[PDB]
């Protein structure tokens, strides 16, 4: 019988408690915290495709790209601070102009 | 030397201006992307743009390379956008919101209202027609009668003399914004009977422009579009009255009673109106039922030499007045 | 064409929509080999190693031009100069 | 060998192009490659480590990563 | 003082809201910005110009889209029962004209921007693009914006209801 | 039909299609020797077809 | 010779048989006739040994 659906969730449960227990973290773990775990993956996850999606749907594109990715995560301001001193494979570079370089004429 | 094509393009001053707007969904016309039999309805009511029936015109306009139309017109033998045997309603006295099969026998409408006129002319002879209702959604009217070419193509049918109409919906007259309760209601899959009945010969009045120079011709950006214009205020105030004028809203052989009279006295168009999305199949002509009378409304879509020589025969036919008239 | 800084806009503005790489293979292949032998003698490279370093070197270098884009604005000037890498590069802490 | 020559002009000229410049002096392609040259070293200094640690003579992509990491960047797409 | 009739009686208002205090990148995926971060930067108060408008207590510079302006989109037939029943309920030149073709009526249907006044000293003008197929309406600044201060636009009538606003370059009419 | 209602080039483009058209292409490309029985036949054959 | 290159067809019809169609084409647009093929067949045969 399965136990990732005792929550409702889809990462892995069982998957993460073994991981955790053979990567002696410590000696002795208590419950919630695998399905705790899957969870917050899950929220993180989650919030990064939907962004991801957004992206895809704007270049009207159905294969995600990793520029995409790199855009939806730069743009925000969030995960900017969580994801600060990280870069991405072919990822480029958002947009960006400096204002007083701007020339102008009648 | 190069601003005579950025003239042509803004609009120059020839008249209307070279920047079209049939803003809402048009479709079923303007098939070839080039200098061909075309066709343009236009956002305001009255405006019908041709191209079939080709003309040449006055070469070099500012000493720029010869042009090809000097003398020596290039030829066109392809897909020309009407009819001629007994037109299924029309192609050239339209709104641009109204889709239309290749074929010609579905006319679906917009979001809005919208109407279709046709291109032929009753004044003898049995024209008993029909108009085969597909189907009539909730909130979309489909009141149908013969109307004038004078009348507002977006106009409801019987806002004005030009149109007149029997309401879909409970039956209600309505004309001039005007409504009476009068008969009963129709629809769905209701086959809507047409035949103005006018087998003896009459008299009528055609034509009495008021502009003149809104109908102009001019190249768009590659192609010739003829400025044939109608008006309004000036068109209202030459209505007549004429002999049988009647138009009927049968229901195809039994009928409730002309719903209005004293039709205006013109050239006779089949308009049928729709409100929101609705398709209907229509059969026009000379004849009881069956749509196989005369030939059954040709479309002209050949390569054989016929297409070639009716091409050049309507060529001709605009050709005789754009040679007698004289360019300005 | 001609009005030179007019060019350069829209230059920097189609390279940043595109997300290519910017150094061609070989030359910086025989450069991480160079550098690998000052090391060791005879390495075995995989060919997606050597990639990965390449992505990492731009975006290093990159976000270090931006640093001095910034700088020469404080100076009341437009052009980059050295003494403005040194400056990024000693401000930043990693000096 | 001589191989910093490799990153010539046109590329510093469009990475340049990255940072968000227009004008730059014709005088600083030396040190960049300096800069360029100590960030080289100093990873593959790492890099050499752990991929002789594991007895392999070849290197591989993902201890490239580690050192990455361990170093204070991170990249991510690889391994 | 309930024996004596005072005068201004006829008003034909809609928007009651009348009062004496007045207390004030690429282009297609900028539509976020449209509905979500664009209900604070501008207030609803007593304009000074005419009737009602849209303070300010935020502040927008020079290129900046701001609004997109939407309303019920009618073909131009529909126009004459339009200004017909704005001549019978009272109601203003609301006709937004796009294009001859299509127009923009404000009587039965509209958004927030059916606030603005017009003078001959607006502070923004108007511009429109094409997004994802549509044509839709959306304004960029020219200078900035202070608190306290109402949009406006001018309408760029090619030279009778005047334009009081009093300004000196006011030309006194819609011209 | 042909005189009021019916406009005169509306008229030929609408009622009496099938006949001047065959005659007219017969006449512009074929050119018969004798086509005053062509020309005859082909107006008698459409007689019960428009009005 | 006709319509091979140097003559368009439209052109050709618009320039070799037209003394006949105009007043062909402006007798069924005035004088309106059910049957206009006499007329036709009339000033056809004004030119029929006079055709160059
Ligand atoms: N200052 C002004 N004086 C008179 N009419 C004005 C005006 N400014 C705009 N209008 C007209 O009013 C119409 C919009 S209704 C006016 C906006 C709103 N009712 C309000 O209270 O402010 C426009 O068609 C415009 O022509
Ligand atoms: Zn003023």
């Amino acid at each position: 019988k399965t136990r990732s659906s005792r929550a409702g969730l889809q990462f892995p449960v069982g998957r993460v408690h073994r991981l955790l227990r053979k990567g002696n973290y410590a000696e002795r773990v208590g419950a919630g915290a695998p399905v705790y775990l899957a969870a917050v993956l899950e929220y993180l996850t989650a919030e990064i495709l939907e962004l991801a999606g957004n992206a895809a749907r704007d270049n009207k594109k159905t294969r995600i790209i990793p520029r995409h990715l790199q855009l939806a995560v730069r743009n925000d301001e969030e995960l900017n601070k969580l994801l600060g001193r990280v870069t991405i494979a072919q990822g480029g570079v958002l947009p960006n102009i400096q204002s007083v370089l701007l020339p102008k004429k009648t | 030397g190069r601003g005579a094509k950025r003239k042509q393009q803004d609009g120059g001053t020839t008249g209307t201006t070279k920047k079209a707007r049939s803003d809402p969904l048009f479709s079923a016309q303007r098939l070839p992307p080039h200098g061909y039999p075309l066709e343009h309805p236009f956002n305001k009511d009255g405006y019908r743009y041709i191209l079939a029936e080709p003309d040449p015109h006055a070469p070099d306009p500012e000493k720029l390379e010869l042009d090809c139309w000097a003398g020596k017109p290039i030829p066109g033998d392809l897909y020309r956008a009407c009819l001629y045997e007994r037109v299924l309603l029309a192609l050239h006295d339209r709104a641009p919101q109204l889709k239309i099969s290749d074929d010609r026998l579905t006319v679906v409408g917009e979001k809005g209202y919208s109407m279709v006129r046709a291109s032929h002319g009753v004044r003898k002879g049995a024209w008993y027609f029909e108009i085969t209702v597909d189907e009539m959604p909730p909130d979309t009217a489909a009141r149908l009668g013969w109307s004038q070419p004078l009348g507002n193509l977006q106009a409801p049918l019987g806002y004005d003399k030009f149109s007149y109409s029997w309401r879909s919906k409970k039956g209600t007259k309505f004309h001039q914004s005007i409504g009476k309760h009068y008969s009963s209601g129709y629809g769905q899959g209701d086959v809507l009977g047409f035949y103005i009945n006018l087998p003896e010969d009459t008299e009528t009045a055609k034509s009495l422009p008021d502009t003149y120079k809104d109908k102009a011709l001019i190249k768009f950006k590659s192609y010739l579009y003829f400025e044939e214009k109608d008006f309004v205020d000036k068109a209202e105030k030459s209505l007549k009255q004429t002999p049988h004028s009647e138009i009927i809203f049968y229901k195809n052989g039994v009928n409730q009673g002309v719903a209005y009279k004293d039709i205006f006295e013109g050239v006779y168009f089949p308009a049928i109106s729709l409100y929101k999305s609705c398709t209907v199949s229509i059969n026009f002509g000379p004849c009881f039922k069956y749509p196989p009378k005369d030939l059954t409304y040709r479309p002209m879509s050949d390569m054989g030499w016929g297409a070639v020589v009716e091409h050049t025969l309507a060529d001709v036919l605009y050709h005789v007045e754009t040679e007698v008239d004289g360019r300005r | 064409r001609y009005r030179p800084g007019t060019v350069a806009l829209r230059e920097i503005r189609r390279y940043q929509k595109s997300t290519e790489l910017l150094i061609r293979k070989l030359p910086f292949q025989r450069l991480v080999r160079e550098i690998a032998q000052d090391f060791k003698t005879d390495l075995r490279f995989q060919s997606s190693a050597v990639l990965a370093l390449q992505e990492a070197s731009e975006a290093y270098l990159v976000a270090l031009f931006e640093d001095t884009n910034l700088c020469a604005i404080h100076a009341k000037r437009v052009t980059i100069l050295p003494k403005d890498i040194q400056l990024a590069r000693r401000i930043r802490g990693e000096r | 060998r001589d191989n910093i020559q490799g990153i010539t002009k046109p590329a510093i000229r469009r990475l340049a192009r990255r940072g968000g410049v227009k004008r730059i002096s014709g005088l600083i392609y030396e040190e960049t490659r300096g800069v360029l040259k100590v960030f080289l070293e100093n990873v593959i200094r790492d890099a050499v480590t752990y991929t002789e640690h594991a007895k392999r003579k070849t290197v591989t992509a993902m201890d490239v990563v580690y050192a990455l990491k361990r170093q204070g960047r991170t990249l991510y797409g690889f391994g | 003082a309930r024996a004596e009739v005072h005068l201004r009686k006829s008003a034909f208002d809609m928007f009651n809201f009348l009062a004496s205090k007045h207390r004030q990148l690429p282009m297609p995926m900028r539509f976020r910005h449209l509905k979500k971060t664009s209900k604070e930067a501008v207030g609803v108060y007593r304009s000074p110009i005419h009737g009602r408008g849209l303070f300010c207590k935020r502040n927008i510079d020079a290129g900046e889209m701001v609004i997109e302006y939407a309303g019920n989109v009618i073909r131009s037939i529909q126009t004459d029962k339009r200004e017909k029943y704005y001549d019978s309920k009272g109601i203003g030149c609301y006709m937004f004209r796009i294009d001859d073709s299509e127009v923009v009526d404000a009587t039965m249907h509209g958004n927030a921007a059916r606030f603005i006044n017009h003078s001959c000293e607006p502070n923004c003008y108007s511009r429109v693009i094409n997004i994802d197929g549509q044509k839709h309406i959306v304004i960029f600044a020219m200078r900035k914006i202070y608190r306290g201060e109402e949009l406006t636009y001018d309408y760029k009538f090619p030279i009778k209801l005047p334009c009081n606003c009093g300004a000196k370059k006011c030309r006194k009419f819609l011209n | 039909v042909d005189l009021q209602s019916l406009p005169t080039r509306a008229y030929l483009d609408q009622t009496v299609v099938p006949i001047l058209l065959q005659g007219l292409a017969v006449l512009a490309k074929e050119r018969p020797p004798n086509p005053i029985e062509f020309l005859a036949s082909y107006l008698l054959k459409n007689k019960a077809q428009f009005e």
